[PDB]
């Protein structure tokens, strides 16, 4: 009969009307029989009490001269409706045109573990909100926690400033009364403070190919057009002149990027979007070796990513063992093609784990490849081959083939082919070593005859081939 | 990378020296840029995306302001020394929107080489029309603004900013090939 409210789960703030018959503000105590024998004075009927045991408790009201109220009070006639939290700050990121919200769970006020949940609620200009979305929330207890909410602008990019409100509703397992909605934050504004010229957004923007996208205008002058690549969209008014338009679904942009462009009667205000395919998983992958100071690997690119330079795709590979690594970027568009990156070896080691990855400013792709570098040994081609006479029937047959060869041997071949004669091929061994000239005794010939020779090594445990040499051709020799 | 290049510091002090004739290297060499110009512009342009070509006098109008004054009469002096602000002024931006091409459009080797040799030519030009400027005239340096390209920020505007500069360039070397 005595109608209550808390804010806090901590104090009633508790009136009753007055007992009719000419008793008006004659009001002495208000007493309450819990934990102790408490009273509390009074200015009129209404009065500020601790909250008290579950139960029922005598609350009388004694008023002056002579009479005194005698009333049932429980902890379910009273209400909960909680206090309006105030929003702490309204960080706001212009790049990504994108909201910060933060507030104090004032949990510190509030006991034990105890659900409790929020409606924020944003908006912009028009006469109803963009977004008004609800948060879970458990709360601690005692520990006052200060949550967070990242919202972003499915529209515009902050060329029409916001508002947030906030409502909170609080629940206790360890309170009885009707558990009731809170009331609406005071709003917070945020806005443009104009950075540069420009009247048209987002420049400069990149986005996956085919994406829903939308963009607006800034004017002074009432817009006549709104277009991407002569494509106008219907443009849907926001406010003052200032427009935007819908990209339905973007197909993806080449090196000069797409163009969108608003005209008014007067100037003309525009702007260019990039359209991306994230790289794509590099394929044909492999790495070999020609000289045993570097590692290079192959492999393609894939689907082209429509994109260029800075945009263009970044190649990085990544020797896990070493720690060694490089770096690829072009700024002209990539191909069908394959190219291949320059990766320094410390001597010897082997064991190689190969990870590339592209990335581009839209997503990442990786393949690895694992390999036994003295497996890969496929070496360049041999050069400046010399011949030097020892006898009549015998010559000395020698080349210079780059690489550091000092742990491994090559075995080579000989292609000595005379003038009118089947190709006879020579399959013998040698022990390698630095950058260095390699000798070959080379017997069983004729004497003054039309020889020639070809070289063409690999390592005697084999890759490939190197390719086949240049050409030696020499004569023999006499006697007397 | 290719190198364009107009000079600022100008001086009868420093300058590279010439050959002979002079004027009618000059008359010659500004005409012939002249040749070059419209297929140069069509290929800029061309090339910026959709919807430029369709759009031409909106946004690549012969237009962009605080452009060096050229008078039609006046003594060869007159001419001479005005014309030599004008080519600094192209070269010095014409570079920049070169500049930008490099990395938005990488492609077309068709718009570079063009480009490229539009501002050699133009570099010339220049040094051959000092050199007179400077032989029975004696001015001892002329006195110079640069063009534009502060930034110039968006892309976009790179490519309005590129379109409207070559836009009067063609519209202008017209004029100077013409009156001396
Ligand atoms: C990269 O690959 C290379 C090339 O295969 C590899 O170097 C090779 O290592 C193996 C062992 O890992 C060597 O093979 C051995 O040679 C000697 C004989 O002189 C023996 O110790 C071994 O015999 C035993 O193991 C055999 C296994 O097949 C048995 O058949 C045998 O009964 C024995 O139990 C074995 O034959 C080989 O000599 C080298 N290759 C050369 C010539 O250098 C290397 O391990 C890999 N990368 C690295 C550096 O780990
Ligand atoms: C040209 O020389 C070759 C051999 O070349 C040999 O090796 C060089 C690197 C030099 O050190 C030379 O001094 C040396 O000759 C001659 O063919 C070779 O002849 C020798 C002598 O007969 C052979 O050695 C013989 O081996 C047999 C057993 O097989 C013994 O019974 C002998 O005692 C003798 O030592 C050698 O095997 C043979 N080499 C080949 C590839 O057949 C070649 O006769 C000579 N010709 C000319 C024009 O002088
Ligand atoms: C914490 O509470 C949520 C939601 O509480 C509701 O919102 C109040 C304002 C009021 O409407 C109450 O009646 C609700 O309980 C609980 O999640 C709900 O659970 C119910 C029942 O399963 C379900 O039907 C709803 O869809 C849920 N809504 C949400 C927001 O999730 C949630 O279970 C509570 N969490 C804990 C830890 O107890
Ligand atoms: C990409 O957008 C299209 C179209 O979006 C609709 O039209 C816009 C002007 C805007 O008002 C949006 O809110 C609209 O939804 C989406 O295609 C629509 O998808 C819905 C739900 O699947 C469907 O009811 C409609 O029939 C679709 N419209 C057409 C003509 O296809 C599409 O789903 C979006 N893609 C995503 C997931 O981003
Ligand atoms: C990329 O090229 C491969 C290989 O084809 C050859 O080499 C290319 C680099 C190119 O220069 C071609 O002219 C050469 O023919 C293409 O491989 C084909 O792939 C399709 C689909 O997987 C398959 O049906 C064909 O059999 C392949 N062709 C043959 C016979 O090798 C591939 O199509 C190219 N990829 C792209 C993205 O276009
Ligand atoms: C809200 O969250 C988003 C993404 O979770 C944050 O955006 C990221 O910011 C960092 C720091 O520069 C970068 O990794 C990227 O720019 C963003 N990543 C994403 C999500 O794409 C954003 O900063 C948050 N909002 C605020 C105000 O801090
Ligand atoms: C934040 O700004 C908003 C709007 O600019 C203010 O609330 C609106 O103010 C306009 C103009 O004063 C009124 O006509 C409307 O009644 C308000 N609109 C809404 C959505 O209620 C608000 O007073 C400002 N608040 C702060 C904290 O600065
Ligand atoms: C060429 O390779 C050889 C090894 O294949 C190097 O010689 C080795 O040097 C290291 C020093 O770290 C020693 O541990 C080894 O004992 C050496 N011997 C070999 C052959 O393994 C040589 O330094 C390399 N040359 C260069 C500098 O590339
Ligand atoms: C190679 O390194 C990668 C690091 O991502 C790891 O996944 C893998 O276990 C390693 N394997 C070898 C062969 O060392």
């Amino acid at each position: 009969d005595l109608k209550c409210t808390t804010n806090n789960m901590r104090v009633w703030d508790c009136t009753w009307p007055a007992p009719l018959g000419v008793s008006p503000g004659t009001v002495k105590d208000i007493c309450i029989k819990d934990r102790f024998h408490s009273c509390h004075p009074l200015e009129t009927t209404n009065v500020k009490i601790p909250a008290l045991s579950p139960g029922d408790h005598e609350v009388t009201i004694n008023y002056l001269n002579g009479f005194q109220s005698k009333f049932t009070l429980n902890e379910k006639d009273v209400s909960l409706i909680p206090e309006t939290p105030e929003i702490l700050d309204l960080s706001a990121d212009f790049f990504t045109s994108s909201l910060l919200l933060k507030w104090n769970d004032r949990g510190s006020a509030l006991p034990h573990p105890s659900n409790a949940t929020w409606e924020i609620k944003v908006l912009q200009n028009p006469r109803t909100e963009p977004v008004a979305l609800v948060l879970l929330n458990t709360m601690l207890s005692g520990k006052d926690t200060v949550q967070h909410w990242n919202w972003t602008s499915d529209l515009p990019l902050q060329c029409a400033t916001h508002s947030v409100s906030i409502r909170w509703h609080i629940d206790s397992p360890h309170f009885s009364g009707y558990k009731e909605w809170s009331d609406w934050s005071p709003l917070k504004n945020i806005s443009w403070i104009r950075n540069t010229e420009t009247n048209v957004f987002p420049q400069d923007k990149v986005v996956l190919a085919g994406s829903n996208m939308t963009i607006c205008c800034m004017s002074p002058t009432k817009v006549l057009s709104g277009q991407i690549g002569n494509t106008l969209r219907p443009l849907i008014h926001l406010y003052g002149q200032t427009v935007a338009i819908h990209i339905l679904n973007i197909p993806v942009s080449e090196n000069s990027g797409t163009n969108i462009i608003f005209i008014t009667d007067d100037d003309v205000y525009g702007t260019v979007v990039f359209a991306g395919y994230p790289p794509d998983v590099p394929q044909k992958l492999s790495c070999e070796t020609h000289d045993l100071k570097e590692i290079i690997c192959s492999w393609n690119p894939g689907r082209i990513t429509g994109l260029v330079g800075p945009r263009n795709t970044e190649y990085t590979l990544f020797e896990s063992i070493s720690g060694k690594s490089a770096v690829f970027h072009r700024i002209e568009g990539l191909t069908n093609e394959t190219y291949r990156l320059g990766v320094q070896m410390h001597p010897g080691q082997e064991i190689h784990n190969f990870t590339l990855t592209g990335r581009n400013p839209l997503g990442q792709a990786q393949s690895a490849v694992v390999i036994n570098v003295t497996e890969r040994v496929a070496p360049h081609d041999p050069t400046s081959l010399k011949v030097k006479d020892i006898n009549s029937t015998v010559v000395t047959f020698s080349w210079y083939l780059p690489g550091n060869f000092t742990k491994i041997n090559l075995l080579c071949q000989i292609e000595i082919c005379k003038a009118n004669s089947k190709k006879e091929v020579r399959n013998a061994t040698i022990r390698g070593a630095e950058d260095s000239t390699y000798h070959v005794a080379v017997d069983k010939l004729n004497p003054y005859t039309a020889y020639t020779f070809r070289v063409r090594c690999s390592s005697k445990t084999f890759w490939k081939w190197s390719r086949w040499s240049d050409e030696k051709r020499h004569l023999t020799t006499e006697a007397t | 990378s290719p190198l364009p290049i107009t000079p600022v510091n100008a001086t009868c002090a420093i300058r590279h020296p010439c050959h002979n004739n002079l004027m009618n290297q000059i008359r010659s060499q500004l005409a012939q840029l002249n040749g070059s110009a419209n297929a140069l512009f069509i290929l800029y342009y061309t090339a910026q995306g959709e919807p430029f070509p369709n759009n031409l006098d909106k946004l690549c109008g012969p237009n962009v302001t605080d452009f060096p004054p050229f008078h039609a009469n006046g003594t060869e002096k007159a001419k001479l020394v005005e014309l030599y602000r004008i080519v600094v002024y192209l070269g010095t931006s014409l570079g920049n929107i070169t500049r930008d091409q490099k990395i938005l459009n990488p492609s077309a080797l068709s718009l570079h080489s063009k480009l490229n040799a539009t501002a050699d030519i133009l570099r010339g030009l220049l040094s051959n029309v000092l050199c007179r400027l400077c032989s029975k005239y004696h001015v001892g340096h002329v006195d110079v603004t640069y063009g534009p390209d502060t930034s110039g920020k968006d892309v976009f505007q790179k490519k309005k900013l590129g379109c409207q500069l070559l836009g009067k360039y063609k519209q202008i070397i017209a004029v100077l090939a013409q009156a001396f």
